[PDB]
């Protein structure tokens, strides 16, 4: 399963909602009724950081700036009033089958 | 929750090295392990995966037949060991854990299997590197 | 993402092996007749009717074989064992021919002319043992 | 010496006996959102997905011109068809005539002799009032009577028209089908099987595939492929054959459309009951066409001729067919609720004896509204307009040959839908597991 | 062309004889009872057949009978059901015969069947 | 504790002295004892069209039919026929629970019990029916030595 992400930087306003969109290939609904999309956070230099394990439900110690969406194949994510914690590195990965790849990768930036 | 690393330096081509990844206040035969990987500059990959059983294992296409994963139960430890090693491999390899606890194997009594169920992520570990060079 | 983990005995996995080590797997077959992938976790659809004439075709076959060990002195049973001696002229085959060597499929094309003539057999002296069974109560 | 009648219970046989099959749910992350023909939201789930046991030491025969899943499935697919387009609505108001003339208008150029706006006297909600009402008719669904002449539609004098409901779908969503308690699948999986005959690589399933009810003629769409070399595939080798079923290896990337930025307008004829047609079209009007590659066309009918020496040695002809009416004659497929008619003449025209790569095969491609499906007379169906622009990709994945000196000729076939579903449950058949089994053993029943 | 062999034991065929030597044909006409010789009411006709003989058996299973053709229970016969000796039932007599000497008793004697084996306590 | 299901809740030590009020309504009171099924038979024979009301009385003998039959295959194919209790020859493996006999007998719930080992219910009819498949094997042979 190959991933690919829509855009490979973004450049936004503090205060500004943004978002950044995944796409698969194959369709990630197991037999379980449930997906396997995973939303990821890289600060430089420090471990990564899940946000979304689902489509939708946050992690517990996430804030409700971010919401998932989407089914099948396409998926979003859209940041709500970006602000200076929300800086870096956003991943996608699946858990559909082996091999448990990741998404290419974003970098969310600001104007200085 | 606490996840610790060691076991990582600078070798060789064609050398042995052994990581550990000791956890901190878990069931931890509950929960099945991971292995990241993230050359410098590069996004992540995946490397392998033991279960909670330690029975199962997978590993990726390009590092087939060169690793093996170990854990001990009662020691709360990972033992990643590599072998013949190339270049290429010059990155920071993280342990990591599943956000819930797969159950036992599910027995599929049409065909006799037992299945085990992977999932993604709660807790990277603190990463540690491995650089293989010449002198 | 799932993962094969350690295998067992699977449905009709002991079709061709022999028959005598065939014989330690009745259970597996046995387990898979009754109950299908039909059961899982708005009317009167083509694949509605269809999904619920298998179920009551699948309760009649296994009524009919149910039935007919009952009738004989095995209920609840797998091996069990009569008073009917074997006559050569339904197979004359060794003993270690059979077992051993042949495999069901082979002996089921065999006496498949011969099972309506045994399963009287089986039947009659079912009858004949439990009037027998009944007079010795009588002392 | 004494042998004693003992009778077993889970005997692995089994009979070739033949039952009720059912669907199955293939990972549809719709849930219920849109509806379509084949109903596939009727179908069971499955926690595990359906699996296979390879089978040891057993042998089996298979015989692919008598397995009757494919006669089952026949049924199946004509009953999913007549069940949805029953609650649609009859479309009796248009048996009228049809007085018109041709379309009005860098310059459009094309299609302005297969195309042509018609008014017409409609109903309306109140059966006391009339409407003058045009519409836009391709001239093979028209017919003549006796510039603006006057005209009816096809099967007016045959059928009784009804149009399809515009949210059921026609996308072919791939159906399982999998076997009661008591009876198994048993599949071949040996490469060099040849449709009928034995197989030593047998393995039992709990339910098929994804099967991809694709209708079509002369071709074969979205199938499956073949492991080794190309097979071919004939009923028996008595010079009756007449059908031959060719399975690519590789496939050869049909892409098709119809370029027109055409629109759709509701015309109520009674009351709720809409009639949907083709109001105009925004844009410069061109034919329908498909285009197929002209290298790979040419590498995979080579290797077919390959493999058809092995059966004949007599020479190789690929002429197209000659027939009268424009089913079996032509490329009919479906792109999302449109009816295409493709000419493949020049697919099937070169000769091959015993002994380019540049540009693109492009097809032309007529397309219509009413049509006679399933090969019945009596129940034509009126396929509503969609707006905009469609174009389809689709695969080559087999083929289907029709035969008719010392020079043998294999015309295209089509026609029976029933060869289209041998090309996929060739494989597989449905057995009916015995568990009463006896044998003769040493044991008595100890009396009392 | 088919001709007939021997001659086994039919399906009513004992109706008429006496019995002690109908007692020995019981296989034969518990065989009929599920099988037969056979869109929604083609469902309701095969429900009631399975729901027809599935209520026999679960009456065998109350009681202690259960796989089993003759069974025995411990109820006394009370002599004011039917008097008569045992060489004239088993001998002079047919079961049509014996089903209308009885036909007023059976709700009793199915009671008290059902009652002794309540009161096995084991 | 007499009355059905009136044992949930009690611990299941003196949960299982009473077996025989869940025995009797699963095996009698299901099919043999309603004949007023067919009285509404009738009923559906004076009106001349199929109904909801009985469409829905096929789908509840079938499920009514399969549940009792796929509980009586399942103690047919394990030596316990026609009885309550019984006991195997599969040895408890203490992977499956490590819990003493005085907490699960006396300090727990058949209903706690259900949500404890229902992951492990398809390994352990696995084993009781080898372990019965072996021993009918083992006492053929047995039986056909003397
Ligand atoms: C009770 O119970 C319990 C439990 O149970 C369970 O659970 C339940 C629930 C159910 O389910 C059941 O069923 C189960 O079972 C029990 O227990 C058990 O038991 C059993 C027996 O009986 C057991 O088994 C066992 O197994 C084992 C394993 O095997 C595997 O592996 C191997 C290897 O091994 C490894 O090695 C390594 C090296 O190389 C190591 O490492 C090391 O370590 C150390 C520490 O220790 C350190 O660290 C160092 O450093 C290092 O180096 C490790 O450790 C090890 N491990 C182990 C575990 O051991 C191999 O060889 C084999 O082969 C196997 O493998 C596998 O295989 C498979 C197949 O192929 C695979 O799969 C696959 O994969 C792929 C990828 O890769 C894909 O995915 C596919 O799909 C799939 O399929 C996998 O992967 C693999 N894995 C691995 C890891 O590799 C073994 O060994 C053993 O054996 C034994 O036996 C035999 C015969 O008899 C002999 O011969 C030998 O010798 C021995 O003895 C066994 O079999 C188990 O384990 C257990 N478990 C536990 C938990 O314990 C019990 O039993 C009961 N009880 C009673 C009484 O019974
Ligand atoms: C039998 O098999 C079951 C599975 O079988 C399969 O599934 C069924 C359906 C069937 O299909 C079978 O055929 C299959 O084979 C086993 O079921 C497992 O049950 C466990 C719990 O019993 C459960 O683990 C938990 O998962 C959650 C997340 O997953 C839940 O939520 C999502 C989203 O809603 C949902 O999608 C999931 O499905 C799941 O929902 C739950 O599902 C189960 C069963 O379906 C229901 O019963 C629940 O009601 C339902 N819950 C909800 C809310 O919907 C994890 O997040 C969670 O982990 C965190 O919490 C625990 C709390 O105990 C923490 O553990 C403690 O950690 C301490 C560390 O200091 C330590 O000191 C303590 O000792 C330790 N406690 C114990 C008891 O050891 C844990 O560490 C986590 O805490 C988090 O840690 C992070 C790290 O720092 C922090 O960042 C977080 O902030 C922190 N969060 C909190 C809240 O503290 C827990 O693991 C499994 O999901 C479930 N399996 C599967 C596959 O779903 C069952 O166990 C088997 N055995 C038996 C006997 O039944
Ligand atoms: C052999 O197999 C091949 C491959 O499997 C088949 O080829 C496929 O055929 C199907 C037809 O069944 C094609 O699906 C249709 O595609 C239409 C084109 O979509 C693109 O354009 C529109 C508009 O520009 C965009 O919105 C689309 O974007 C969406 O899809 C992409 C991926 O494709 C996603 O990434 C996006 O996020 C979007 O989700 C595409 O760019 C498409 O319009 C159409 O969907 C409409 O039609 C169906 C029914 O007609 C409705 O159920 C559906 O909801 C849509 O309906 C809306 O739009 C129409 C018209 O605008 C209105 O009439 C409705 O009222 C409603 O508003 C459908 O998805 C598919 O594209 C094609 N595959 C490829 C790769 O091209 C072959 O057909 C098959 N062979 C045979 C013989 O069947
Ligand atoms: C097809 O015929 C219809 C007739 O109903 C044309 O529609 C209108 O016709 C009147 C009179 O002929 C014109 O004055 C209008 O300009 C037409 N167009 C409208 C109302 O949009 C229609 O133009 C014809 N041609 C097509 C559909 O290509
Ligand atoms: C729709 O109906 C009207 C009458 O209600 C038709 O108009 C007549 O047409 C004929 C020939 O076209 C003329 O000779 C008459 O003078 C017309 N009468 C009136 C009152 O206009 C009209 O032709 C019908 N339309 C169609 C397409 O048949
Ligand atoms: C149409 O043909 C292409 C090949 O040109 C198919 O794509 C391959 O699909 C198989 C699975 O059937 C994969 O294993 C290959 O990796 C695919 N290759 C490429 C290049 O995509 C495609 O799946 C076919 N379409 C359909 C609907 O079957
Ligand atoms: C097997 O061969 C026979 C020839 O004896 C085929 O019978 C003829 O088939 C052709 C076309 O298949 C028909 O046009 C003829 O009318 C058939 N002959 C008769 C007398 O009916 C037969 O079709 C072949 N088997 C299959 C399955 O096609
Ligand atoms: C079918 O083939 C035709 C012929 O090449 C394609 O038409 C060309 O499209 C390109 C755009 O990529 C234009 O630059 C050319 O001018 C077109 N050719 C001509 C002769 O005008 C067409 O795109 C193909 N269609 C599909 C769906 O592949
Ligand atoms: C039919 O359309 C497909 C649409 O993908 C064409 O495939 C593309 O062709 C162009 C031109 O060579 C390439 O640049 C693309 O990379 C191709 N895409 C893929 C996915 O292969 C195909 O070539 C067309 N065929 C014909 C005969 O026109
Ligand atoms: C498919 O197209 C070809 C090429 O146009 C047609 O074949 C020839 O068409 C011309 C056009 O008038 C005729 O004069 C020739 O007699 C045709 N040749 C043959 C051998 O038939 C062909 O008719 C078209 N097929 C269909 C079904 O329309
Ligand atoms: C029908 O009734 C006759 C009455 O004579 C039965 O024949 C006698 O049955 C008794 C029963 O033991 C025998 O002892 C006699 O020897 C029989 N008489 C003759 C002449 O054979 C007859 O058996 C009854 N029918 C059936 C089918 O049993
Ligand atoms: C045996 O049957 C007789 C039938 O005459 C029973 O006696 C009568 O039973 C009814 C119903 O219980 C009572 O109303 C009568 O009063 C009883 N008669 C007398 C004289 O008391 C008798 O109970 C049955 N049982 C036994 C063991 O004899
Ligand atoms: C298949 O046959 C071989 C020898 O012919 C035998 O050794 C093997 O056990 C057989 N496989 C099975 C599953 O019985
Ligand atoms: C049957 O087996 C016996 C061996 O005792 C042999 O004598 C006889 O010829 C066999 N009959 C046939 C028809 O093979
Ligand atoms: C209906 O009329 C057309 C017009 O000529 C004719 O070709 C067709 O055969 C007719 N259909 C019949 C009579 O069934
Ligand atoms: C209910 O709980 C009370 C309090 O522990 C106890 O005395 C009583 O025996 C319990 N009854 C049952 C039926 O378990
Ligand atoms: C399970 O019980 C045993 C004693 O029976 C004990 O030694 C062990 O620690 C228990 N397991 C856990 C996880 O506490």
């Amino acid at each position: 399963i190959v991933m690919t992400q829509t855009p490979l930087s973004l450049s936004v306003t503090p205060g500004q909602p943004a978002s950044i969109s995944c796409k698969s290939s194959e369709s990630l609904r197991q037999s379980n009724g449930k997906t396997s999309l995973y939303w990821y956070r890289q600060k430089p230099g420090q471990s990564p950081q899940l946000l979304v394990f689902e489509v939708s439900n946050r992690f517990s110690g996430v804030s409700d700036r971010f919401v998932g969406s989407g089914s099948g194949t396409d998926f979003t994510l859209r940041i709500s009033r970006v602000e200076a914690e929300d800086v870096g590195f956003y991943y996608c990965m699946q858990s559909k089958d082996f091999p448990l790849t990741f998404g290419g990768g974003t970098k969310v930036d600001l104007k200085r | 929750v606490q996840l610790v690393e060691s076991g990582g330096g600078v070798v060789q081509p064609g050398k042995s090295v052994r990581l550990s990844c000791v956890v901190s206040d878990f069931p931890f035969s509950k929960y099945p392990m991971y292995w990241v990987r993230q050359a410098p500059g590069k996004g992540l990959e995946w490397v392998a995966a033991i279960s909670g059983d330690a029975w199962h294992v997978v590993y990726s296409n390009s590092v087939q037949g060169r690793f093996l994963v170990s854990r001990d139960n009662v020691k709360n430890t990972l033992y990643l060991e590599m072998n013949s090693l190339k270049i290429e491999d010059t990155a920071v390899y993280r342990c990591a854990r599943m956000f819930q606890e797969s159950g036992p194997p599910r027995l599929d009594r049409w065909s006799g299997r037992n299945y085990y169920y992977y999932s993604g992520m709660d807790v990277w570990g603190q990463g540690t590197t491995v650089t293989v060079s010449s002198a | 993402a799932v993962g094969i983990g350690a295998v067992l005995f699977g449905f009709l996995g002991a079709a061709g092996s022999t028959m005598g080590a065939a014989s330690l797997t009745l259970t597996v077959q046995a387990r898979q007749l009754l109950s299908g992938i039909v059961q899982q976790q708005l009317r009167l659809t083509v694949w509605g009717i269809k999904q619920l004439q298998a179920r009551v075709l699948a309760v009649e076959r296994y009524l009919s074989d149910q039935q007919l060990l009952g009738i004989w002195g095995c209920s609840g049973k797998l091996i069990c064992t009569t008073n009917v001696p074997w006559n050569s002229s339904w197979s004359n085959k060794s003993q270690d021919e059979i077992w051993n060597n042949m495999t069901w499929l082979q002996w089921d094309k065999e006496i498949s002319n011969y099972t309506d003539t045994i399963y009287y057999l089986i039947e009659k002296s079912q009858n004949q043992q439990e009037v027998n069974e009944k007079d010795l109560l009588a002392l | 010496n004494n042998l004693w009648v003992t009778v077993y219970y889970g005997v692995p046989v089994w009979r070739d006996a033949e039952t009720t099959l059912f669907c199955a749910s293939d990972a549809k992350a719709y849930d219920t959102e849109v509806h379509n023909v084949w109903a596939t939201h009727a179908c069971v789930p499955t926690d595990p997905s359906p699996q296979e046991i390879h089978l040891a030491n057993v042998t089996e025969k298979f015989d692919m011109w008598k397995n009757s899943m494919v006669e089952q499935m026949h049924t199946d697919i004509i009953s999913l068809w007549d069940e949805s387009l029953k609650p649609c609505v009859k479309l009796t108001p248009l048996c009228i005539t049809l007085n018109c003339t041709n379309i009005t208008r860098n310059l459009t150029e094309e299609g302005k002799e297969e195309l042509k706006n018609c008014s017409f006297n409609a109903t309306t909600e109140l059966r006391d009032k009339i409407q003058k009402v045009h519409s836009l008719f391709y001239r093979l669904d028209l017919v003549e009577l006796n510039n603006t002449s006057m005209y009816r539609l096809i099967n007016c004098n045959t059928s009784a028209i009804t149009q399809a409901c515009p949210k059921v779908s026609f996308e072919p969503i791939p159906i399982h089908y999998c076997a009661p308690a008591g009876f198994a699948i048993l599949k071949c999986r040996e490469k060099e099987f040849n449709g009928t005959g034995p197989c030593k690589k047998v393995s039992t399933v709990q339910c098929t595939h994804g099967i991809k009810p694709v209708v079509s003629t002369q071709l074969l769409l979205n199938g499956s492929l073949a492991e080794g070399k190309v097979k071919i595939r004939c009923e028996n080798i008595s010079n009756n054959a007449k059908t031959i079923l060719v399975q690519l290896t590789t496939p050869v990337r049909i892409n098709c459309t119809r370029p027109s930025n055409n629109t759709r307008t509701s015309i109520r004829i009674g009351p709720g009951q809409s009639f949907y047609a083709t109001g105009d079209i925004i844009g410069d009007i061109r034919k329908a066409y498909c285009n197929v590659s002209e290298s790979e066309w040419k590498e995979a009918l080579g290797k077919v001729v390959e493999q058809l020496r092995n059966h004949f040695n007599k020479t190789i002809t690929f002429a197209s067919s000659s027939g009268g009416d424009l089913e079996i004659t032509t490329h009919s497929f479906n792109c999302g609720g449109e009816f295409f008619y493709c000419n493949t003449s020049s697919l099937f025209n070169s000769t091959w004896d015993g002994n380019v790569p540049n540009g693109t095969i492009t097809l032309p491609c007529r397309i219509k509204q009413i049509i006679n499906m399933w090969q019945r007379t009596g129940q034509a169906m009126y396929a509503p307009p969609i707006p905009g622009k469609i174009r389809c990709d689709s695969n080559i994945t087999g083929l289907i040959l029709i035969r008719d000196n010392e020079s043998e000729t294999f015309r295209p076939g089509g026609g029976d839908m029933r060869n289209n579903w041998r090309s996929e449950l060739y494989k597989y058949k449905v057995v009916k597991i015995d568990p009463l089994g006896v044998a003769p053993t040493g044991a008595k029943r100890r009396v009392v």
